[PDB]
């Protein structure tokens, strides 16, 4: 199924996922598409930050759900 | 796809800040 | 003023101080467990709307005129909201007063996404700004054009290392300015009048990069810009 | 008695505490367990910042209460 990942700028990424995918897998697919290291990524759905070991099924993330991607920013 | 970190640029910083 | 250097700063009567504001359940983004989700060294990060910045005794102030670098303490008020919230209304926010002082302000969102994002860092939290209060809105708007140009420049240099100054101007001229900026089009002078700030933002963005990704400072575009505009 | 301390990083801390313990004592317990210096700690309960020099009984804080820990970083 397709889900969307939206950043704070409004940028929207489309991913191909299965309900059994873990949040860890989704961060890897975000890295694949956007180059962002998974250690920078915080994923939020239904108001709560998501845990890497849990699955999309665990969170009831469904077809065309939108996840919010918040980044642990590099800065000087 | 090539690594691309997410970053901020500093608009202003107080001289009290060392890191 | 011995801090500042005219409008004044107000806040709703139910506003609370920064630690009390940050523990409000409206800002709870975790289902807490025994291990935790973030490092103790990471500041909590929220949205902040209806914001206003003022000096240690009452006057609305800008943040880009050097006050921060003179170590003047700027405080701010506003309604903190969950980090994912896109609604700039006070609805679902938590009113805070005398937040800060601002230790650092910054630009982020070099996504290709629509928004340029501005952030404040305090000793308690980080805040990504949404809309200014109506009375702070004139001061905030003065800064918006150079912020957005900096975003376009960084994003163009990220995706066009082998590009040329004229191609950067073409990207600037064809970028539709976002709403609320009240301009029809960016122009080459939109870049040149702000060239010192823009170049400083590019190099600060470069400095934050990992020592294994290609810089964007040392480019044909930037050296033409440094020359053409007298950047130090 | 047992109380809980919930952080702003998604952690829940369990402490062993007495009604007669001062807020400073509670912060020292958090230092013992998490390594956070007490001067960087702020403890909030039911909207109210808990002050050094008062005890848990001064605030009528009972067993299994959940305090909320806010950290002030040193420097910037
Ligand atoms: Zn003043």
């Amino acid at each position: 199924m397709q889900i969307f990942v939206k950043t704070l700028t409004g940028k929207t990424i489309t991913l191909e996922v299965e309900p059994s995918d873990t949040i860890e897998n989704v961060k890897a697919k975000i890295q694949d598409k956007e180059g962002i290291p998974p250690d920078q990524q915080r994923l939020i759905f239904a108001g709560k930050q998501l845990e890497d070991g849990r699955t999309l099924s665990d969170y009831n993330i469904q077809k065309e759900s939108t996840l919010h991607l918040v980044l642990r920013l590099r800065g000087c | 796809r090539t690594k691309q970190t997410a970053r901020k640029s500093t608009g202003g910083k107080a001289p009290r800040c060392q890191l | 003023c011995i801090q500042c250097g005219l409008k004044y700063g107000q806040h709703p009567p139910d506003a609370v101080d920064e630690p009390q504001m940050l523990t409000n359940e409206k800002l709870s983004i975790f289902d807490a467990n025994e291990s935790g989700f973030e490092s103790y060294e990471a500041l909590p990060q929220h949205k902040l709307t209806c914001f206003s910045v003022y000096c240690k005794h009452g006057h609305l102030c800008p943040i880009d005129t050097g006050l921060i670098e003179k170590n003047i303490e700027l405080f701010f008020s506003g309604s903190a909201k969950p980090i994912y919230d896109d609604d700039p209304s006070l609805e679902g926010g938590v009113n805070g007063k005398n937040l800060g002082p601002i230790n650092e302000w910054w630009i982020t969102g070099f996504d290709g996404g629509e928004k340029a994002l501005i952030g404040f860092s305090t000793s308690f939290a980080e805040y990504i700004l949404m809309d200014p209060s109506p009375e702070y809105a004139p001061i905030f708007g003065l800064m918006q054009e150079k912020i957005y140009i900096s975003k376009i420049v960084v994003e163009f240099l990220q995706s066009n290392s082998d590009s040329t100054y004229e191609d950067l101007i073409n990207k600037i001229e064809t970028t539709v300015p976002p709403s609320g900026l009240n301009l029809n089009r960016f122009t080459e002078d939109s870049l040149l009048r702000h060239a010192q700030f823009v170049v400083e933002q590019v190099e600060s963005y470069d400095e934050a990069g990992d020592s294994d990704e290609q810089p964007i400072f040392l480019t044909p575009c930037m050296r033409d810009l440094i020359k053409l505009a007298g950047v130090t």
